[PDB]
């Protein structure tokens, strides 16, 4: 006999996210928040010189 | 349902039909979109984070323990919000998978047999016009009521 | 800590990610 | 279970009947009771949030800082607490029914058969008498077992 | 499942079987020693509380009032962090059981029918050698594949 089912999306994504019941569970899509890879090592101008 | 589907490109949510015609993998794409509408403004006041808090204006050390200590209680706090609507996204995302399933049955009633977790056996034979109808909520229970009846009749016996 | 003009809020933590999708959990 | 009752005006928890006598839906006084027993007990062990914090007595900017900070800080916590304890008394309210629905189970064991969520179709027949038997606790296996057997055996051919 | 075993003396995951040759609960020491290992882990980090803050070296009032009130801002935080992973490791031991299920349900197939919460009963006969396969992970499912399906043909008619 038809059948017809219902399921919600899956992909190879190693992204990472921390809820309360479990830390570090597999998501499709996440978001960051935090930026540290722009360290800089320089100090350039803000708006003018300083 | 504990099963994730590789095969949906289209959307988060979707269905997987396996009928005469063929077997296919189809998204739904109202369901998802309004799940990206929602997740887009629970991201927004995410970042409602009021962090500016800052004085342009032994002391000096009580006011460098003061920023100290502050700065770290704020980030655990907010570490904590992460959690918190982590899991309430994920549980956002579990409802909506839930509501789709009703509004399957919901149309289905007795035509078709809850085979397992998400999936629905028909009792009568659905084209994908037949399908695209349950998808596209236009399916109608008449038109195939009695037809999977008797079928449910050499399941009796 | 110390940042000039529009600069993100200063944070003591490592990761940071807010979950926009499903669990992914495949086969 | 998955349905909340608009009928019970009785009780939190309850039962709905459906014998040759009639139908009703009927509340249980005492699982109820105990319910707002104790969740009136834990509102009050959470209106115990001390902020009675006082002093009666660039430092007063350093006192405003203090002040402010921590007010934010506890003004979170105390919002953490009800977030928790919502949780906690509604997954309270979900237990309260489960014990229900157990001690249910218990008495009737196979003289009924689970239909789904929390519903019991008996093999044999109930007046409102054996079934406030059921409801006060008093349902006995035995008086209809051989009469529940019988009716399986028309289940089973 | 909801049934906590007193019998099972051996870990904290296990199996219980009844075949001709006898009935046993039987723990699975792999699973219980992976989780006893990830708890100790899980223990050593939630230690890891930084509580070492402290300043060798109206202002006493204001030291006072903030060494205080940061203390009990940190207590509820630890306080926190119990629950949190208190809840984490009893949702872990959910996990593992299922985990021991699924392993189960794999090598059985259809040799094999889920009675209930996690019990199978097999069409086939098992020995502890049978058994120990299953424990072992070296149940072969053609070995019985046939033997259980002329079963199944006395539970279709």
């Amino acid at each position: 006999g038809d059948t017809l089912c219902i399921g919600y999306h899956a992909n190879n994504s190693t992204d990472t996210v921390d809820t309360v019941l479990e830390k570090n569970v597999t998501v499709t899509h996440s978001v960051n928040l935090l930026e540290d890879k722009h360290n800089g090592k320089l100090c350039d101008l803000d708006g003018v010189k300083p | 349902i504990e099963g994730g589907w590789t095969g949906m490109v289209d959307g988060w949510y979707g269905y997987h039909h396996q009928n005469e015609q063929g077997s296919g993998y189809a998204a739904d794409l109202k369901s998802t979109q309004n799940a990206i509408d929602g997740i887009t403004n629970k991201v927004n006041s995410v970042i409602e984070k009021m962090n500016t808090q800052f004085t342009a204006v032994r002391i000096e050390n009580l006011n460098k323990k003061v920023d100290d200590g502050f700065l770290d209680i704020w980030t655990y706090n907010a570490e904590l919000l992460v959690l918190l609507e982590n899991e309430r996204t994920l549980d956002y995302h579990d409802s909506n998978v839930k509501n789709l399933y009703e509004k399957v049955r919901s149309q289905l009633k007795n035509n078709a047999k809850e085979i397992g977790n998400g999936c629905f056996e028909f009792y009568h034979k659905c084209d994908n016009t037949c399908m695209e109808s349950v998808k596209n909520g236009t399916y109608d229970y008449p038109k195939y009521s009695e037809e999977a009846k008797l079928n449910r009749e050499e399941i009796d016996s | 800590p110390i940042t000039i003009g529009k600069c993100p809020k200063y944070v003591k933590s490592t990761k940071l990610r807010l979950a926009t999708g499903l669990r992914n959990v495949p086969s």
